[PDB]
RNA sequence: GGAAAACUUGAGUGCAGAAGAGGAAAGUGGAAUUCCAUGUGUAGCGGUGAAAUGCGCAGAGAUAUGGAGGAACACCAGUGGCGAAGGCGACUUUCUGGUCUGUAACUGACGCUGAUGUGCGAAAGCGUGGGGAUCAAACAGGAUUAGAUACCCUGGUAGUCCACGCCGUAAACGAUGAGUGCUAAGUGUUAGGGGGUUUCCGCCCCUUAGUGCUGCAGCUAACGCAUUAAGCACUCCGCCUGG
């Protein structure tokens, strides 16, 4: 009933089935309780305008969300402050 | 955190307690507790060597480990439980591997948590880990201040220690007094701020609550005689007279300082308290 | 930021003068040179708005 | 530097003229004492 | 470490000050107003910029840093007047910056002054 | 970078047309639309054919050849000087003389001159 | 406040007739919904006192129209009181 | 229309030669697509498609 | 005025669209300030109408990287927006209040004002704890002056900030109570609604409700106000009657 779009940014100096390990993780975050990703589209290497813990490229995530509960996606924000490799995040809904 | 008593009675009236909602269980662990007698300021020779210490209420000394030597072994933590004999709440971690042991409980510490004492260690609240692996600028608590031979700073309720900087085997660090000082590098400190916050707001309110503390009266020295103190009898109420207050053994008390010089860790001291 | 050569020294003032007045850096300074009241620079900027 | 009393007590009439006198000194340094005016040249 | 640094000016409304480094900047040389006898409120003047530059451009002298690339870091009367004074030293003034600390409304600034 | 960027280009105008009713059909490919008598040259198409204009001319010149730049309307008479120096190129301003590529064995013999 | 769903939902007990939204007795159910949610939101949040004369009003656009109710027939607002909880 | 956070192209020419804000003064927009771009031009700064100052 | 009926404009709910720094809680983010640690590096830095107190050779400032912490949110930003007022300005999510437009389905005067009462209410304060970066009463010191406890400068505590209880006052001001009608026009602008057009989106056109600037009638003691009345009316409440 409620469309979410988060968008989450993970180290340009990690190799491959490191990256595909965890964005698998949390597109099972992202089901839980009832949350039924659309899409999960990958932009590639972006130059990313500025410097956040000293890197210069980030490899982008777009995982659109159809919900009622908001119980993935704050699940989502818990889990990704925590790890280190995932550098920023963003949910938001659209209407 | 604190009740304040109605003033039912003069001995009641401004006395401010501790309610005890941290605590979940009021019950010692058996196999831990350990008899403690009371030396009441006594030494080896039988005469009182320190003032001001006596008959409080009987208390068993619970072992509880300062050095944090199980590696890579998880705790979860069963109950949160007073200890007479410092500050600080107590926890009853209970390890994975089956052995119970205490620590001293952080601030935010809860029942059910996870607690790993080792190197390879993630730096959450009240994992123990080497000064080396611990990143600059967290606060610590419960430092060794020689490798092995367990905690020893920082280990009051509420005491902490950031860590500044790192030299080439030592760290540096701020302690609660203020003071900056090396500290071996080799050396465990737990993370985090060590609970009971709330232990230095409590007004005892009442001459026998300091007594059932150990805390026997203390005799001003400008109430003696000159053979008992230097600040001893003129007539009527006299001020102290000599160009310093001194000490009932006849040393300058007031602002003279008496730290021992020429020492080993003058080289590790570099600022002072603040 | 802007990089400017093959030229003298005194043609890359007369962009450099320029890329600085169409910039925030003179006329903010000199605006926190000092705390204003906060109902003042309200006014401040009504005066700075109303003349155009 | 002017002042004038119509008053016929020679000795309170000057407790006002040095009153109007030094009244007037004040008008003529604070005239000339803004000098101090923050002008910095270009 | 010959022909390669960063030249770093800030003028505020006192008191020029220039020290021009490495192009990862280690300070090779520095001088000021004050280091040229003027004492006081002389110092926020052009004419103090005139000097103060090259006497620490031309007093390098440990690597020959003969290029510059300037950086204004200060809101001051001698400001391009400094980097006009750099080429009577002769040291290739090829890329001039205004990098100044702006806040976004990050603190409380002092009082006004009456 | 590559390209004219879209807003240096229609600031020079460039999206301006001649008058509708002085029509080309066959220009019907690289014309937007036409507002008041006025038609629009598409601006993102020819985007798409400066780049290939500037992508031969490019390597024309690698050749070493030589680019001839013509120009006679009244209006962008010494525009095309002034840019033909700059490139090292060989101008005209006047009217086409009438066989100077043709001809030019007759004309060379008044470069001769 | 709460979904339409919900809304639509609360219109169908207290309808007099199909389509006649807006009669009294079916706009202070809705209103004994709003009442409930509002004040369990601002029950966690004590600090909300913008919302606070949203709840107060309603309470006045409730009470209102319970004495307009009693004026005409006693009878119906015997039985709104009985089928969703209210005092007096 | 709406602006989306992510079309970069036509949401960096409104930022300024330094990362500023041009205003619809000096842009032409109208008001309420001027705060619908603010919306979506301060999103972008957060995820590092724009800078904050270059 | 009472009673029994009938009506739809007032009032309210539907349905369909919007706009918003309206609140509350939890997260995220960047620039700057201060402090610390380090590298490199050398005599001043700082400050003023002029200086001095202060800081620095136990390496200052300047410069570069990294860290910690608190406070605010540049640009957008506007005689703009929202709220009953105080007020509200990074961003995201959750929870929640109000207004406006359009349609006419529905309820059928359900309305307005409101003493006593009951709740919100800038700052500075006070209490219990936190936190303490800048700023800064009191306070200390240096200059000015004819003189200082002022202005200026260096330093600095409560406070400024958060949580919970209070306090309940401001030039709390549009110095103008609320409600509903009616009475020349011209002109900006806001969310729209339409529109005619389109524009490469541009615009320019008619449309509720806001928000300004001009200006008749009328009003005012005069300034001035003038569809956002201080004009013409009716209801109710607060309040004044020399200093």
């Amino acid at each position: 009933m409620r469309t979410y779009e988060v968008m989450y940014i993970v180290r340009p100096n990690i190799e491959e089935d490191a990256k595909k390990a965890l964005v698998e993780r949390f597109n099972g975050i992202l089901a839980t309780e009832g949350a039924e990703v659309l899409e999960a589209k990958d932009w590639g290497k972006r130059r990313l305008a500025y410097e956040i813990n000293d890197f210069k490229d980030g490899f982008y995530n777009i995982v659109r969300v159809k919900s009622d509960n908001n119980k993935a996606t704050d699940e989502f924000q818990r889990l990704a402050k925590i790890s280190d490799d995932i550098i920023r995040y963003m949910v938001i809904r659209e209407d | 955190a604190i009740k304040k008593y109605k003033p039912i009675t003069n001995g009641r009236r401004n006395m401010t307690s501790l309610d005890f909602a941290e605590i979940t269980k009021t019950t010692p662990e058996k196999s831990l507790l350990k008899p403690l007698p009371k030396k009441a300021g006594r030494n080896n020779q039988g005469k009182l060597t320190v003032r001001h210490h006596g008959g409080g209420h009987k208390r068993q000394y619970r072992v509880i480990d300062f050095k944090r030597n199980k590696d890579g072994i998880n705790a979860k933590v069963d109950s949160i439980q007073y200890d007479p004999n410092r500050s600080a709440n107590i926890a009853l971690v209970v390890y994975a591997d089956g052995e119970k042991r205490y620590i001293i409980a952080p601030k935010g510490l809860e029942v059910g948590q996870i607690v790993e004492s080792g190197a390879e260690a993630d730096i959450k609240v009240g994992n123990a880990l080497p000064l080396q692996n611990i990143p600059v600028g967290t606060v610590v608590h419960n430092i060794e201040l020689k490798p092995g031979k367990g905690g020893q700073i920082a280990r009051s309720a509420g005491a902490s220690a950031q860590v500044l900087g790192k030299e080439g085997k030592y760290v540096l660090i701020r302690l609660r007094s203020g003071e900056v000082r090396m500290i071996l590098s080799t050396c465990r400190a737990t993370i985090g701020q060590v609970g009971n916050l709330q232990h230095e707001l409590v007004n005892v309110g009442k001459a026998g609550r300091s007594r059932w503390k150990g805390i026997r009266p203390t005799v001003r020295g400008s109430v003696m005689n000159p053979n008992d103190h230097p600040h001893g009898g003129g007539e009527g109420r006299a001020p102290i007279g000599r160009p310093s207050p001194m000490s009932p053994w006849g040393k300058p008390t007031l602002g003279k300082k008496t730290r021992r010089g020429k020492k080993s860790s003058d080289k590790l001291i570099v600022r002072g308290r603040k | 930021t802007v990089v400017r050569k093959n030229e003298s020294l005194e043609d890359a003032l007369r962009r450099f003068k320029r890329s600085v007045s169409k910039s925030g850096t003179i006329q903010e300074v000199r605006k926190r040179e000092f705390y204003e009241k906060p109902s003042v620079k309200r006014k401040k900027k009504s005066e700075a708005a109303r003349k155009r | 530097l002017r002042a004038e009393e119509r008053n016929d007590d020679l000795y309170a009439g000057i407790d006002l003229i040095n009153n109007k006198l030094e009244r007037q000194v004040r008008k003529y340094k604070t005239r000339i004492n803004r000098k101090s005016r923050d002008r910095g040249d270009q | 470490n010959i022909e390669n640094g960063v030249a770093h000016i800030r003028s505020t409304f006192n008191n020029t000050i220039v020290t021009i480094t490495d192009e990862f900047g280690n300070a090779l040389s520095w001088s000021s107003a004050g280091a040229l006898g003027f004492k006081g409120s002389k110092k926020s003047t052009p004419f103090a910029a005139q000097m103060a530059s090259e006497t620490a451009s031309k007093s390098a002298m440990e690597h020959g840093l003969k290029t510059v690339e300037v950086t204004v870091k200060g809101p001051g009367p001698g400001r391009e007047s400094a980097i006009r004074a750099l080429q009577s030293a002769g040291l290739e003034v090829t890329a001039i910056r205004d990098v100044t600390p702006v806040p976004h409304n990050g603190c409380r600034p002092p009082k006004r002054r009456r | 970078m590559a390209v004219i960027s879209m807003k240096q280009l229609l600031e020079a105008g460039v999206h301006f047309g001649h008058q509708t009713r002085r029509w080309n059909p066959k220009m019907k490919k690289y014309i937007f639309t036409e507002r008041n008598g006025i038609y629009i040259i598409d601006l993102q198409k020819t985007v798409k054919k400066v780049d290939e204009a500037y992508n031969f001319l490019k390597q024309v010149s690698e050749d070493g050849g030589q680019v001839l730049f013509v120009g006679t309307k009244k209006q962008a008479q010494e525009s095309v000087k002034s840019e033909a120096e700059r490139a090292g190129q060989f101008y005209i301003n006047q009217r086409w003389l009438g066989g100077l590529l043709t001809n030019y064995k007759t004309i060379s013999k008044r470069i001769k001159r | 406040a709460i979904s339409q769903e919900r809304k639509n939902e609360i219109i169908k007990e207290y309808r007099v007739h199909e389509t006649d939204t807006g009669s009294p007795e079916v706009q202070i159910a809705v209103l004994t919904a709003e009442i409930n949610a509002v004040n369990e939101h601002l029950r966690t949040h004590k600090k909300d006192h913008h919302s606070r004369r949203g709840l107060l009003k309603m309470v006045g656009r409730r009470r209102h129209l319970l004495n307009y109710l009693r004026s005409k027939d006693i009878q119906r607002y015997r039985e709104l009181i009985k089928s969703l909880g209210i005092r007096r | 229309t709406h602006i989306d956070y992510k079309d970069t192209e036509l949401l960096k020419r409104f930022i300024s030669e330094r990362g500023k804000i041009l205003p619809r003064r000096v842009t032409g927009t109208s008001a309420k697509y001027q705060r619908m771009l603010t919306t979506a031009i301060k999103r972008s700064r957060h995820m590092a498609l724009l800078p904050y100052v270059k």
